[PDB]
RNA sequence: GUUACAGCCCCCCCGGCAGCAGCACUCGCCGAAUCCCGGGGCCGAGGGAGCGAGACCCGUCGCCGCGCUCUCCCCCCUGG
RNA sequence: GCGCUGCGGGAUGAACCGAACGCCGGGUUAAGGCGCCCGAUGCCGACGCUCAUCAGACCCCAGAAAAGGUGUUGGUUGAUAUAGACAGCAGGACGGUGGCCAUGGAAGUCGGAAUCCGCUAAGGAGUGUGUAACAACUCACCUGCCGAAUCAACUAGCCCU
RNA sequence: ACGUCGCUUUUUGAUCCUUCGAUGUCGGCUCUUCCUAUCAUUGUGAAGCAGAAUUCACCAAGCGUUGGAUUGUUCACCCAC
RNA sequence: ACCAUCUGUGGGAUUAUGACUGAACGCCUCUAAGUCAGAAUCCCGCCCAGGCGGAACGAUACGGCAGCGCCGCGGAGCCUCGGUUGGCCUCGGAUAGCCGGUCCCCCGCCGGGGUCCGGUGCGGAGUGCCCUUCGUCCUGGGAAACGGGGCGCGGCCGGA
């Protein structure tokens, strides 16, 4: 467990991930969800786009400014899904909702942190390989989200930096495997203690 | 009847109560597949009342004992003849199953009828169950397992322990 | 039911090299290289033999629908083998009653301009799919030659031309005017 | 792309259920969901067992389908699966997990002291290799 | 094609020997044919139970199940 | 039974399902549930069926029929087939005779009845196009190439119209 | 056609549940919004679609659907665009 | 004041439909997987408003010895709100596959590709890893001596 749970949204199903997140924020547990553009939704794209267009038709007739707010960003769509799964008209639910942060792409400071997945909501786990699915990024871009291209450009920049960091880790890890072989005589006895209790194989 | 759990084959033997007209009524033997012996006896009276003019009030359950599988360790192709009531009319079907036991195949049949035909147990009458040779099998779903050297992998193994751990940094592998 | 196994095997000519990157098929031949990605179909592709190669498509536990893609993949691969060996040549013929259809080829077969279709002052600019070269036949008039390695690109390019010359608001049983695919063949003859 | 196939003689490791953690041999295939398994040398009698609790290993025995447990036992002992399985990294990873869960409070103290020391000897040698590579 | 360089099935032999609803987690109903031990939780209502004598500091009392002594020996351990 | 009656469930609701009520603690249930709102499946639950560009989703109960689908899944009745089917690629599809009546026309093919025979591999008193009638094409039937299953009707589950 | 299955609440009936210590009744006028079972206009499929015109059907309600004589009229009917 | 005069606009995914490649079903087939064209509709742009939504930048209180800012983790004490009881400093992602490590070719001491070698119920493993708290004294080996510790100082580089 961690103080702040940072969840990568890529490859996850919207409702399944929302149910897990909604429970966690109700149990304290500040949650941060990133890459909400990468969230998937079961069913073919056109069905899901129809669902969200049908959501746009729901406006107060007398005064649409007071009516339902249709949020286009993948972050806000996921945020609204979680809100539907919370008692958001009570102080407890509102406090729970404040514990959730949603982001499109991975903004700093969460881009330099380990991101965890929820296998109970992963598309590869929950959907048969032959079922169609929709990307929240493409769906949002076609219902009025303006920053699909900017996010995609910044995500490509972030991925360039993260590979330099990974190459450095592989270099460091190759050296640490070299280090163990050099000093194996000086750490032999300590290795046996780890092997005896299963800490090493 | 409710096809609760796995079914058991019961050998039920019954007869009419002796009367001055008939001092030794004939004995009737039926194979009954029921969750328990209480249901097995109830199904026996339902069937012999349709076949003979024999009711529970005038009859007697002479014997009711479970029939154990005589080869539980050998896979066998079972043919089942049944009749059931659909939403419109009654139909006779012949179905094939592979199972280690006669009763497990009959239980599979009840699940299959529930799945492919929405057939509740109360609407199904099992007529004949018997082990059939592989050469006499008709359904391709069963016939495909008659290979002396059968070989197949297990593709796209789906993670089942999806909440242990609930949160992890590792995306699950499906190819094992 | 779910069938245990269903496989179809396609032969490979000695002059053709096929490499697999998972479900990606790379076919290399005298006319060029063709790549296709089959990640949308859960099948197993294997290469068999060393003196003469052979590609096998495997499908385990598929339903009736999943069963149908086995031959689809094999046909696609055979088309790719055809493309890199002999290529594809889609011949189009222009049919007109009164107004001749004037076709001029620009940008080395990349742009096809169609003029005087039905007498219209509208010039049709049809852009060929990449890797497809359009030319005007020299042996026979009113004929276009579409040549390329990918049946799908060559045939889609022909489809774009054919639906460009569409008669509207007129009885199309008469008014049989347009450019139509007349022959499907190969650049080289085996 | 597949390397491990369900077949007669394939040795599988049971993941969960009554026989969790035991090896069995596939004697016959009942249907798409169940197989007839028999571990004669592993104390698992012949019975039906779903493929969902079986993890295929890289061991195949040579006996005809639905053969008696006698012939399965002979092939199992002839190839000596028990020692071969123990030599695999798969089994060693399993026994390491058992040891780690078996650690008493004193053992955890002893392992930590070893960790405070071994990781530290490795850290200095890593720093030396940092400096040596920098100059070179 | 019918045991060969594997095996499967059926019938004969008190077929034998372990074991036995197995402790090899294949498939049951049970306990006058059933007993022992342990752990968690919630509670403590009532308040003169005395056939004993003249009950006196004091009802360690009724029912039920037991043990020792008013019999005498022997053995083991540290008079008990 | 409600009215005269709260309480658990049915989101909500006089009548439904469970159950009827002093003030409490512990235990257990009913009907009903156990992704999240929201207590409980965070079981490595079992076997299938279903893809919906209006999916579906729990008595009363709060939306649908006749009819249809070469979607798919079962099942029923037939038929063909290693003496060679089905598909596809090709040839024959004949004589009596233009069978009888009727009709202006009716030569297999407007209509009503008969619907038989040498000739083989087969060819009909014709499944259709076609002619005023013809002719002509074509179909069943059968043969060449081919080398394993295939064809027809019906039925009922989910889905679709 | 003979039959037969439906949908709608834009007619009328049927009913009498709500309102009789009161919910202002017809029509017009003005004004907004909504439905589609589309008249037109955009994209199309079909014809007994040569062209023109017209008819049938699909996606489709974005946009438009007028000026007058008689009538209190809703409705009609005619003149004209 | 149409009773004068001026100005009124571009994309995207797609519907119907028409198609490509192509099985199911040796043929065929716009569909099953895959792909294309596509409209007064839809969504966005243009345009109007601008969140109990942010941003960047300016100036920041004087003859009173006043008001203020910043530093000195400067010295205490006060009132007031409490939660928490080690850290993880990151490849991209695949899932009918993946991960790691090398000898050669080209992108210029990088990186990519081709072989080759290992691992894969993930052990270069989040079922993981790191750190670790009783303190001190005397005292001997290891380990280290390329060593620790200092908002100690100054400088440089990277991060929008
Ligand atoms: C025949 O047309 C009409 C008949 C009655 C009414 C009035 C009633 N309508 C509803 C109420 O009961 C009453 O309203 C009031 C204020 O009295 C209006 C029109
Ligand atoms: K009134
Ligand atoms: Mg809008
Ligand atoms: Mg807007
Ligand atoms: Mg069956
Ligand atoms: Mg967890
Ligand atoms: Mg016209
Ligand atoms: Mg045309
Ligand atoms: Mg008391
Ligand atoms: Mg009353
Ligand atoms: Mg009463
Ligand atoms: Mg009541
Ligand atoms: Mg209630
Ligand atoms: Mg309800
Ligand atoms: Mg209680
Ligand atoms: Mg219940
Ligand atoms: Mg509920
Ligand atoms: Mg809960
Ligand atoms: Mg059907
Ligand atoms: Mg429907
Ligand atoms: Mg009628
Ligand atoms: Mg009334
Ligand atoms: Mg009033
Ligand atoms: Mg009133
Ligand atoms: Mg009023
Ligand atoms: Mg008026
Ligand atoms: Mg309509
Ligand atoms: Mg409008
Ligand atoms: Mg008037
Ligand atoms: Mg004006
Ligand atoms: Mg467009
Ligand atoms: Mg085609
Ligand atoms: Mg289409
Ligand atoms: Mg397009
Ligand atoms: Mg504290």
């Amino acid at each position: 467990e961690v103080q702040v749970l940072v969840l990568d949204g890529r490859g996850h199903l919207l409702g399944r991930l929302a149910a897990i997140v909604a429970k966690q924020v109700l149990l304290g547990r500040k949650v941060v969800v990133v890459r909400c553009e990468g969230i998937n939704i079961s069913g073919n794209f056109y069905r899901n786009k129809l669902k969200y267009l049908a959501f746009l038709r729901k406006r107060m007739n007398t005064n649409p400014s007071r009516g339902p707010y249709h949020f286009r960003a993948p972050s806000r769509i996921f945020w609204r899904t979680v809100r539907g799964m919370l008692p958001h008209k009570t102080k407890r639910g509102q406090a729970a909702l404040d514990r959730l942060k949603v982001f499109d792409g991975i903004p700093p400071p969460y881009d330099k942190k380990k991101r965890m997945v929820v296998p109970a909501a992963l598309k590869v786990v929950r959907l048969k390989p032959t079922r169609k699915f929709a990307y929240l990024g493409r769906l949002a871009h076609e219902v009025g989200w303006k920053y699909q291209a900017v996010t995609a450009t910044l995500e490509e920049k972030r991925k360039e930096k993260a590979k330099i960091h990974y190459r450095k880790k592989k270099q460091l890890m190759r050296l640490r495997k070299q280090a163990e072989k050099n000093v194996e005589k000086k750490i032999d006895k300590y290795t046996e203690v780890l092997k005896t209790h299963g800490l090493l194989v | 009847m409710k096809a609760s759990g796995t079914l058991r084959e019961y050998k039920v033997v019954g007869r009419c109560l002796p009367t001055p007209k008939c001092h030794t009524p004939p004995l009737y033997r039926m194979r009954i597949f029921a969750p328990n012996h209480v249901v097995a006896k109830s199904r026996f009276w339902y069937f012999v009342s349709q076949l003979k003019k024999m009711k529970k009030s005038s009859g007697e359950i002479v014997y009711c004992g479970q029939v154990f599988e005589k080869s539980p360790l050998r896979v066998k192709n079972f043919g089942i003849w049944l009749r059931y009531d659909s939403r419109s009319g009654t139909h006779n079907m012949y179905r094939e199953y592979r199972d280690l036991t006669t009763a497990g195949a009959v239980t599979q049949c009840y699940r299959d009828m529930g799945a492919r035909h929405r057939a509740r147990a109360h609407s199904i009458q099992i007529m004949k169950v018997e082990e059939i040779a592989a050469s006499k099998c008709r359904r391709p779903a069963v016939k495909q397992f008659h290979d002396s050297k059968i070989k197949f992998p297990l593709p796209h193994r789906v993670l089942r322990r999806q909440h242990k751990p609930r949160f992890t940094t590792k995306r699950p592998n499906t190819f094992f | 039911m779910k069938t245990i196994l269903s496989n179809q095997t396609v032969d490979i000519p000695e002059n053709v090299d096929i490499t697999l990157k998972g479900r990606t098929v790379i076919v290399k031949g005298p006319r060029g290289t063709l790549r296709r990605d089959f990640n949308h179909i859960n099948v197993e592709l294997s290469l068999l033999g060393k003196k003469k190669k052979r590609l096998r498509v495997d499908k385990w536990w598929g339903n009736r629908k999943e069963l149908a893609t086995v031959r689809t993949i094999c046909s696609h691969v055979q088309n790719m083998i055809k493309g890199v060996t002999l290529g594809f040549r889609y011949k189009m013929r222009s049919v007109y009653a009164h107004f001749p259809i004037n076709v001029v080829i620009q940008e080395n077969g990349s742009l096809v301009e169609i003029r005087n279709f039905l007498g219209e002052k509208y010039i049709r600019r049809v852009r060929m799919r990449p890797g497809v070269a359009c030319s005007v036949s020299q042996a026979q008039k009113d004929e276009l030659i579409l040549e390329g390695n990918d049946i799908e690109l060559v045939s889609n390019s022909a489809a774009l031309i054919q639906q460009a010359t569409t008669v509207k608001n007129k009885d199309i049983r008469k008014f049989l005017d347009g450019i139509y695919v007349s022959e499907k063949g190969t650049v080289q003859q085996a | 792309v597949f390397r491990r196939f369900v077949e007669v003689g394939r040795v599988a490791y049971v993941s969960f259920g009554p026989h969790a953690g035991k090896l069995v041999a596939i004697v016959d295939v009942i249907d798409q969901n169940r197989a007839l398994v028999d571990g004669p040398c592993t104390q698992v009698r012949r019975q039906a067992m779903p493929f969902k609790c079986m993890q295929l290993t890289d061991f195949i025995l040579k006996f005809p389908h639905s053969a008696h447990q006698k012939y399965v036992r002979q092939a199992w002992q002839k190839a000596d699966i028990n020692t071969k399985w123990a030599a695999t990294r798969w089994a060693k990873k399993i026994e390491a997990r058992e040891r780690k869960a078996k650690m008493t409070d004193f053992d955890r103290f002893k392992v930590m002291k070893a960790k405070k020391m071994r990781n530290r000897i490795i850290k200095n040698e890593v720093k030396k290799l940092q400096k040596a590579a920098l100059l070179k």
